């Protein structure tokens, strides 16, 4: 009766969505044939046997969508919910937001409407898009504006892949990241900053694999997403719906950029060796080594922490461990938020994807945090912006696509104001 | 055909 | 779907293009009969395949070549627009006087071939710069088509002559004349020379008598590896426009250098590894590129690296970051993260990895300089001018053409001086 | 004790009639030989053994009537209902309205009279005329007038293949189309504008056939005809007699030009991944994209909407779905019609044509909409007329066949006076 | 039931007629004896079939011509009327004195041939416009038969004189004198000129030695395709009259242009898969039509296209729409949707797809302009005028003919330049 929509726009969004749908079909026990031998949240039964997933796949480049149309999951999805364009985004935000973005987003809205009408208790939206990309920013922002002006009260929670402050996969990330940030600032209620670098040092320090590949990253993000949605999916002692999140972790309607963390993250070599106690698992959840966003949480001060436990969980030792964590001097919250921890519990352990470098374990903690240190990211990112707009580098590629030249300034200006608030909160009274 |  | 056309003019252009079609046919698994054993080919009855290409020249002698060398029965018999007089090493004969007579037929063939597309991603042309047929007709065609298809973009693999190798005694004239408008309405001028290829096949491959065959084979393989990442599934895909943003900061600073990796001989092939560290150490030096311009005497405004095969994105990414923050001086500082990478999932035919290193640098400006040098010593005395003005072409143009060059090189030097 | 009489004049009429008799014969279990290995509404027994259809097939080019005289149904139709002349219509109205038909109408009317003499519960007539042509236009209008002055009270529907908006199949079309529309204004109670442009679009997108042909077009037209006539033919919990349409959808005496639609016209695959209940089926039935005619109902008001459901249909969902579809604000009705809905129910699921592209499904809807946006079509068509009458183009081929020239003027202006109705009724009280 | 008599005239008309009859016999599966292995042929005792055609000429050479070639025994001696002298390239000698005494007899052989049919759809003529015999006799006969049967239409498959490559020295006089009368009592003057035929047979089939047999065969194929959609069933049928209604807006803009498709040689035959858009690109090309007049230099008043074979009608109509919409300049505005289509169901002998294009277009007034130029140049000096004025002709009829020609071309120009 209650369910979520799943949108996957861009390149990285669609790959991580492929991994996420693999994990979802695996957990409930759904085969890639669509026939199966709780799914109301994600799937929908087709009258007799088969299941169609609630999902749309937007990308103007056919290559990845062609792959998924001829991959191992060619039979599951609906042949219309795989919407493909004909030209690349070319990492210039205006390309997927003004010129061709006007062409396919109306088709996306048609399909989304026809997919939501066949639902009853829809709750939110889970969009997936790298911001550094061209269509992952342009088309994503256009779609978000359309959905905001269309539905309204329905929550919206993106999971964006922000560029690392050190590793670079493009040279124009600052531009089409600032633009999509200024667009998404007021549309998506809860934007979880998922970085792409810290996951590498994570899977090098815990999984001990030296040469990791994007597929591992996508599997781990899929694990986080499943650990999140398990509350509406399954039963448990403390069910927490999706409309819970944007209610606990949004102090001010503008500051909502949260960073996540997941545990336990360990391969098989030490799995039997280490004990993985509830106290130690929630201690590893808080160590600054394994936060997906590249930040040292000690720099700032937390504002909200939602911890979701799944599997075998004993609430007494949970409370004891949380108390110890509250007494740790290395972490501390702002003064004006004494009740800092929100907790949910479920009745299901994780599931393992054959090939997933992770190991099977009875307990799992996914902890999301609205904090302050994350601010610095924007700052350093904003840094790059200056050293590009001080010489109008690459600007003509944008001005040639209809986007006004000076608009950048506004966006830049606005982010400065954002940073303003990330200092107006960290101050005591 | 009968071209040639 | 994102299809590409092929124009090849001039002797060198036609030779390299024939070799490139050979390499592609051997990559997609197409034997010389056009069977398997839309980005480049078109379907035809009985499962035959026609390469989407137009071959133009003012002397039909090159016909011999494109009919003698392997993969000659592939091209279309209507796609051979040939002249009869031959431009004969003079630019005027192929841009104002005679080439101006068949350029319209070439335009008609271009229109009949582009309308058959459904999503035309861009253009790519191959030609010399002194060759009258090549330079003249190719530049005129570029002018016309860009005045026709403003949305699409052209990526020309023009082959400039470097003076370290002496070929003809009138190159600087045609070179500067073509540069005067090649910086005007062209977006990716990947320059190639001959001195770089000779130094490569001597001191990098230990070959005995470096011949045009293997030189053309190498440059064609590089030309393929450039855009391959669209012909196949990839983890971080690209096209001919994801380069047109990552590698053009300004609408004229678009002159690209090309490098291929890996390159070794038999024994060296046996006794060495093929990994990210070795390929990276192999590609960022000076003499693994195809330009006789020492890059360590300049900087790189931006540098793209299209890997091919299969690897761990973290490995190539960390290697790029490390090679950048160690070569901080030789890179430009007023721009952040000036490097880019892009990974496909299918290696070429023969090896397990590949690396195409494309660079919008500020070193090749010096190249123009040296060419301009000869220009002055062939213009101050007005030497060898009685072959140009005698064909309608007004001399005055030449003068301002040189002026234009200055602006170009000026820009580069100016951007070599910028800070923050 | 209830039946119809179908006429198929012109060239398109005989084609769609061929397809429609194919569908009828293959639904009622009537072999193409006329022998059985409900039909009182369409067929009739010749005392014993074989069935014969109730129809008349006129044309002037002996081509198509001969092709059906020696095709697969050479031994089904009585050889006296296939009336072919000698010369051709040649796309000029006066050729099939003053010279050729001048005496062929006598034989046609005598045959129609001999047919009606045998009918026992005759309800109405179902003509078929591609007005873009010559004979279906001229002879069609002449036969319409002759029947209206001969019988009278009997209802008279029609299924005209108007000229498409954009694609061209003739150049003298706006002449012999305007003349037919002016001669069809009063004698016909129901005009159902069909256009080969929208159905080409549909066959391209929904039926996934990229290279369609009038065969598939006519299959779909036959499906619409049968889904409309199932009310009379077979049983239904809420039936309508075609004299229903004559009074539900003709508010003012002159305006009766309506557009049809059908659902779900979906391929095998695109329906295999689909729940496809009454809700989705009716929310897609209203979709302006897949209307048989060509217009933009989102840019106009609705005036009346009949919807005949067929198959195993639950009435509660029908009621709720019509409620929610009247809830929408983009679909609005005019002030003078608050109860803008009509429904019918037939228990007969749709029959599939053996070898047809259309997929088999249990629930189907057929919609007949009297709207006011279709008005603009006439204008657009009238537009073309002016660009030809500004210089008296092609008029000599008409004045040569006895047609008084001034007629054109009258029609061209009088049809324009038709606008006086439309642009008035779209205005609220 | 829509039959067609086939009147001929002159040596060229007679050769074209023989070629057309043998090609039609090939299509309808007849052998050169007239046995199977009503619109054109007639039944005859013993299951034989005889063409419904008459053959007239002043010289008995063409008699032995149509006897020598194959399928010469299909015809009947009752339709072999033949004089003795031959007008010897003199117009008046086939229109006033010598030709007259034949036309009377010809009337007889028509009147006991037309009434042989029951529902006659109209005539069709095959002759030349320069030769005295063909032009003069055909003009007089058009006059007589339009006086007789005004209700039926009379196509004139005419071959206008070769404009630049002249073979005789008295073309302009004959052409002008004949057109002056043809413009009155004709309905479909589809012009053909050997310049365009040699152009096609050279630059589209690369043939070795083009003789008149090949040109006659090509015009035969076009002639057949013009009415084959009538001869056979189809998804959307046409006739000889629907064409007329959809092709002329005024009673004297009825002069057409003809085009056939497809046409390639073995080299190009190997390539270029057969598909409707390729056929459109072939038919709407300039040089692919039977008239030496680049159609871009005028506007298409209207144009019909008959297809033969099986295809998808949506593709046909969509290609027609795309081509009339993209090149809106070359088409005319004040008339909308000015293109027309039709589709048959039986293609030619082993030709999966066949297109015949007939277009009324104001790009053909240039031909008459230049012919009248030659005329008025040869008339200001009264050159070669005694040969005509000695045979009862005056010198006023020539001025009347030239003024009528100029009135026709002025009509074309005036109602081309009109707007809305
Ligand atoms: N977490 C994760 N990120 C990815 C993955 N693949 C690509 N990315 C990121 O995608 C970003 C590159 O921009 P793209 O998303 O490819 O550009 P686009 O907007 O989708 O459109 P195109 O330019 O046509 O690719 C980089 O920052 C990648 O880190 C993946 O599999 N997992
Ligand atoms: N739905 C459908 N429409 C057709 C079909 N065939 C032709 N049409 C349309 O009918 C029109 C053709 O005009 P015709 O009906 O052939 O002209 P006519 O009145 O019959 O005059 P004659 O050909 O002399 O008999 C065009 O608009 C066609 O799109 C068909 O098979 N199915
Ligand atoms: N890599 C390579 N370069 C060539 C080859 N042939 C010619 N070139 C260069 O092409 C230059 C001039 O261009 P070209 O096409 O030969 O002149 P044109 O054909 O007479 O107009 C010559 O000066 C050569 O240096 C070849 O086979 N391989
Ligand atoms: N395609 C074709 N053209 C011809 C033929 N014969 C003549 N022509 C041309 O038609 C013109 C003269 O026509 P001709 O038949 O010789 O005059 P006639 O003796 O009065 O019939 C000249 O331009 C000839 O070149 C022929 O057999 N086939
Ligand atoms: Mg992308
Ligand atoms: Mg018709």
């Amino acid at each position: 009766m209650r369910e979520v929509i799943s949108i996957h726009v861009g390149q990285g969004g669609i790959q991580v969505g492929n991994a996420c749908w693999e994990l979802f079909c695996l957990e409930h026990g759904i085969q890639p044939d669509g026939q199966m031998p709780a799914f109301n949240t994600f799937f929908s039964e087709t009258g007799a046997g088969k299941h169609v997933p609630r999902a749309v796949f937007l990308d103007l480049e056919p290559t990845v969508i062609d792959e998924v149309r001829t991959g191992t999951y060619r039979q599951l999805f609906h042949p219309e919910q795989l919407i493909s364009g004909k030209e690349d985004a070319a990492n210039n935000f205006a390309r997927g937001h003004y010129t061709i973005g006007k062409e396919i987003v109306d088709l996306c809205l048609d399909r989304i409407r026809k997919l939501a009408d066949n639902c009853t208790g829809l709750q939110g939206f889970l969009v997936f898009n790298s911001v550094g990309g061209g269509t992952g920013s342009g088309l994503g922002s256009l779609l978000l504006e359309r959905l905001s002006v269309d539905y309204g009260k329905k929550s919206k929670l993106g999971f964006t892949i922000y560029p690392s402050p050190q590793v670079s996969t493009a040279v124009v990330e600052p531009y089409n990241s600032i633009l999509s940030t200024h667009s998404l600032l007021e549309h998506t209620d809860v934007a979880v900053m998922l970085d792409n670098e810290a996951i590498y040092d994570i899977c090098r320090r815990n999984l001990d694999i030296e040469r990791p590949t994007y597929t591992n990253l996508n599997r781990l993000i899929a694990q986080v997403i499943s650990s999140l949605t398990a509350s509406l999916r399954f039963d448990g002692a403390l069910n927490v719906d999706i409309t819970e999140f944007q209610t606990n972790l949004v102090p001010y309607p503008r500051i909502h950029f949260m960073l996540s963390s997941y545990a336990p993250i360990i391969s098989a070599e030490k799995a039997y060796h280490e004990q993985l106690s509830v106290a130690e698992i929630t201690n590893s959840a808080f160590e600054p080594a394994n936060m997906m966003a590249k930040c040292d949480p000690r720099h700032g001060k937390y504002m909200a922490c939602s911890m979701m436990y799944r599997g075998d969980v004993v609430p007494k030792d949970v409370n004891a461990s949380i108390a110890t964590i509250k007494t740790k001097r290395t972490i501390q919250f702002v003064d004006w938020c004494p009740t800092g921890f929100k907790v949910g519990i479920n009745y299901q352990p994780p599931t393992v994807v054959p090939g997933g470098d992770l190991a099977k374990v009875m307990r799992a903690v996914c902890m999301i945090s609205n904090s302050t240190a994350i601010a610095e990211v924007f700052s350093r990112l904003d840094h790059k912006f200056d050293l590009m707009y001080a010489k109008r580098a690459f600007v003509h590629w944008y001005v040639g696509e209809g986007m006004e030249e000076g608009e950048f300034s506004e966006a830049r200006e606005d982010l400065a104001a954002l940073e303003k608030d990330y200092e107006e909160v960290g101050i005591e009274t | 055909n009968t071209n040639n | 779907m994102r299809e590409i056309v092929h124009i090849q003019g001039g002797q060198c252009g036609n030779q390299i293009g024939a070799k490139f079609w050979e390499v592609i046919s051997d990559e997609h698994g197409i034997d010389p009969t056009g069977t398997y054993h839309n980005v480049y080919y078109n379907e035809a009855t009985g499962g035959r395949y026609v390469p989407r290409a137009i071959l133009m020249d003012l002397e039909p002698g090159t016909m011999d070549s494109v009919r003698a060398g392997p993969f000659g029965q592939l091209f279309r018999p209507d796609n051979f627009v040939f002249g009869q007089t031959g431009a004969g090493n003079n630019w005027a004969k192929g841009h104002y006087t005679e080439g101006a007579e068949l350029i319209d037929s070439v335009l008609d063939v271009v229109r009949k071939e582009a309308e058959g597309c459904d999503c035309l991603q861009g253009f790519q042309i191959t030609h010399s710069l002194g060759g009258g047929t090549g330079s003249g007709m190719g530049t005129l065609l570029i002018s016309k088509v860009r005045e026709e298809y403003p949305d699409r973009i052209m990526e020309t693999f023009s082959v400039v002559p470097s003076p370290k190798v002496s070929d003809t005694v009138v190159e600087p004239y045609n070179a500067t004349l073509s540069v005067h408008q090649l910086v005007e309405n062209a977006d990716e001028c990947m320059v190639i020379d001959n001195e770089a290829l000779y130094d490569i096949c001597f001191r990098t491959l230990k070959l005995t008598t470096p011949t045009y065959g293997d030189l053309n084979h190498l440059v064609s393989a590089a030309m393929s590896g450039v855009t391959c990442c669209l012909r196949f599934p990839g983890q971080l895909n690209s096209d001919l426009r994801k380069l047109a943003v990552n590698l053009i900061p300004f609408p004229r600073l678009h002159f690209f250098m090309i490098g291929f990796a890996p390159l070794t001989s038999r024994g060296s092939q046996q006794y060495r590894a093929l990994t990210v560290p070795e390929l990276t150490q192999q590609m960022f030096d000076a003499k693994n590129m195809m330009c006789a311009a020492d890059p360590r005497h300049g900087r790189y405004l931006t540098a793209s690296a299209l890997f091919r095969g299969r690897m761990s994105t973290k490995e190539v990414d960390e290697q790029m970051l490390n090679v950048q923050n160690k070569n901080s001086s030789y890179f430009v500082e007023w721009i952040p993260n000036n490097i880019k990478s892009s990974i496909c999932d299918i290696p070429p035919k023969g090896l397990k990895m590949a690396v195409t290193f494309v660079g919008n640098s500020t070193a090749i400006q010096e190249m123009f300089k040296r060419v301009a040098e000869q220009f002055t010593a062939m213009f101050r005395r007005k030497a060898f001018l009685h072959w140009y003005t005698g064909e309608g072409m007004d001399e005055m143009e030449f003068t301002e053409a040189e002026s234009n060059m200055n602006d170009l090189v000026s820009e580069y030097q100016q951007y070599q001086d910028a800070t923050a």
